[PDB]
């Protein structure tokens, strides 16, 4: 056996898949995650998969930081994954506009309070839920010129010019975060 | 699209890129602009990795730039929500929710059993004291 | 213990304390009302086999009180394999010379399955040693038992944390590491023998026995102890055995 290597972390809206090499040859894998005090899990048993969903073990506490390892079958060999901290980590997804209405000079752009994958009494959390203030979202416009607008909520108040037409796009952001501090950008919508 | 003469028409992204499907081209001459037109194409030619239904078991997929999403019901996990978390009742997998010993079985199921001074109750999984003074339990504590 | 605390009397039931002519020498663990789990290196200068002493349901060394039982120690069997002076196969079983009574402060740790404590027990984080051992390295030892909870380590994580170090005796598969190497929170040489417990689901298990390290909580480099996983077959099998005329007594390993 050879023991895995390149243990990369792929998590986007908490959705956190454990991904490595090689593609197994004549071995197995057995994961195992934890968080630095507490006991080791095991998941996705003897897959043959260089892949594994740890999804529902971090969701239980996104603030935690988590360890996890790959056993090797024909103590076993095993690699250690990089160090992972949900909610300092997780991608933020790409946002979507919602609507966006005129009311004379101003208009109302409201973004969508997408869903993550932490559950909470049967139910999706959704990010705001999930990063309360830590979560702004930042508006690139321009009148169909550069415009740019930041929000603590999940809507923007923009003033617009009588007659012409705008287009919009949104990113998700974390300021205090060093790393993923943005989403991608939206897609344009137009008026 | 265009057809016969349309192109003599400003261009239009509602006619153009909404109610039909517009080339890279086309959404230029609407947006104009490089980074602008660049901004909206990225997306609009992304295309739903979810057409494919790729999430199992009921789970409700939410598309990405380049990728997608599986939100999964309670009962299941994975990329794709293609686990079955009650398919897991095997030994390795936290004892086999067994209280103290696991025995694997292939074809049924584990079976749990209980170090000497114990025996095993009738859910199958955990494990009483059958004397006064049972191994790793402290007296005055319990 | 370095950095631990007194275990509450009776909170450690199982802990036994071994004494040669009366003098403390080591720790060890009920498994049973006859036999005790020890290290066999405690026995590396053993002249008079026949004054071997087990006190069950000790505290404070310095009270005596109706919780003790002292019992002769009519058998130490130790794995042929075993060299005196080095690490390797560092285990012992003793055979009381007559049972002790199980009591609220006298308990036997239970002796898991090999696959169970493989399996399960190994990947609980955490477990208690115990001793009377020194509270310091090269210090004096405890007058009060003393507790401590360890974190353990597989040996591919401990050899890749530790300060690789001239001649350090080799960490084998009859072994595991456990504690800190920030210097601050271990077991010492006067705990030899004494226990390393898990707790699971309710009950307590003989995971561990304390027996060597690089001096006693030194930065960069963690306790070890014998992986008793191993030895569940071995041990299982003596205590059946019939017993011999002398004292020591060296059985095959496996
Ligand atoms: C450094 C001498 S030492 O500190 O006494 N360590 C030696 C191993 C040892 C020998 N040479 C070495 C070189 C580098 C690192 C370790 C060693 C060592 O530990 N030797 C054994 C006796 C060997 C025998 N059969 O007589 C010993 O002292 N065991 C008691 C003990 C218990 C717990 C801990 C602990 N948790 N901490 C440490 C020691
Ligand atoms: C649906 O489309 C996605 C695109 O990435 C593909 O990965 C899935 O396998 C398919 O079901
Ligand atoms: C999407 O989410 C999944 C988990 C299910 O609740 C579906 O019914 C829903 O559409
Ligand atoms: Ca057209
Ligand atoms: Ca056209
Ligand atoms: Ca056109
Ligand atoms: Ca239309
Ligand atoms: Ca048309
Ligand atoms: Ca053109
Ligand atoms: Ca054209
Ligand atoms: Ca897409
Ligand atoms: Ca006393």
């Amino acid at each position: 056996t050879v023991a895995a290597y390149n243990l990369t972390w792929k998590s986007t809206n908490f959705k956190t898949i454990l991904e490595w090499e090689p593609k197994p040859v004549n071995q197995v894998y057995t994961v195992q995650i934890s968080t630095k005090s507490g006991d080791w899990k095991s998941k996705c048993f003897y897959t043959t998969d260089t892949e594994c969903d740890l999804t529902d073990e971090i969701v239980k506490d996104v603030k935690q930081t988590y360890l996890a390892r790959v056993f090797s079958y024909p103590e076993p060999l095993y690699e250690n994954s990089p160090e992972f901290t949900p909610y300092l980590e997780t991608n933020l997804g790409q946002p979507t506009i919602q609507s966006f209405e005129q009311v004379g000079t101003k208009v109302n752009v409201t973004v969508e309070d997408e869903r993550t994958l932490v559950r909470r009494n049967n139910t999706f959390l959704s990010l705001r839920d999930v990063f309360g203030k830590d979560l702004i979202y930042t508006l690139y416009y321009w009148k169909s010129g550069k415009k740019t607008a930041k929000t603590n909520t999940n809507e923007f108040l923009i003033d617009v010019d009588k007659g012409e037409n705008y287009c919009f796009s949104v990113q998700a952001v974390i300021p205090s975060r060093t790393v993923n501090r943005k989403s991608t950008d939206s897609p344009v919508e137009c008026m | 699209a265009n057809a016969f003469l349309e192109e003599l028409r400003p261009g239009s992204l509602e006619r153009e890129c909404k109610e039909e499907q517009c080339s890279f081209e086309e959404a230029r001459e609407i947006f104009k602009d490089a980074e602008r037109t660049k901004l909206f194409w990225i997306s609009y030619s992304d295309g739903d990795q979810c057409a494919s239904s790729p999430c199992q078991n009921g789970g409700s997929c939410k598309d990405q730039l380049q990728s997608y999403i599986c939100f999964c019901l309670p009962a299941f996990e994975g990329r794709n929500c293609e686990t079955h978390k009650d398919d897991q009742l095997i030994c390795v997998n936290e004892n086999g929710g067994c209280e103290q010993y696991c025995s694997d079985h292939t074809g049924t199921k584990r079976s749990c059993r209980c170090h000497e001074g114990y025996s095993l109750l009738a859910d199958g999984v955990s494990c009483t004291p059958t004397v006064e003074y049972p191994c790793g339990k402290i007296p005055i504590l319990e | 213990i370095v950095g631990g605390k007194v275990c509450p009397k009776g909170e450690c039931p199982w802990q036994v304390l071994l004494l040669v002519n009366g003098a403390q020498l080591c720790g060890g663990t009920l498994i049973n009302t006859i036999w005790v789990v020890s290290a066999a290196h405690c026995f590396d200068k053993i002249k008079n086999w026949r004054n071997l002493i087990a006190v069950l349901g000790e505290h404070d060394l310095s009270e005596h009180d109706g919780d003790e039982q002292s019992r002769r120690v009519a058998q130490v069997i130790i794995p042929s394999t075993y060299v005196p002076g080095t690490t390797n196969h560092d285990i012992a079983l003793l055979r009381l010379h007559q049972p002790v009574v199980l009591t609220d402060h006298v308990v036997p740790l239970c002796l898991p399955e090999r696959t169970f404590s493989e399996r399960t027990l190994a990947f609980v984080r955490f477990s208690l040693v115990s001793g009377w051992g020194q509270l310091l390295d090269r210090g004096a030892t405890a007058l009060e038992l003393m507790v401590l909870n360890v974190p353990r380590l597989m040996t591919q994580d401990c050899l890749q944390q530790s300060r690789k170090v001239g001649d350090s005796p080799n960490i084998t598969e009859y072994m595991f590491c456990a504690g800190y190497s920030d210097g601050s929170k271990d077991s010492c040489k006067g705990d030899s023998g004494g226990p390393h417990a898990t707790h699971y689901r309710g009950t307590w298990y003989l995971t561990g026995i304390v027996s060597w390290g690089q001096g006693c909580a030194t930065v960069g480099h963690f306790g070890v102890y014998t992986r008793v996983s191993q030895y569940i077959e071995w041990l299982q099998k003596l205590m059946r055995s019939e017993p011999r005329p002398g004292v020591l007594l060296r059985a095959p390993f496996p």
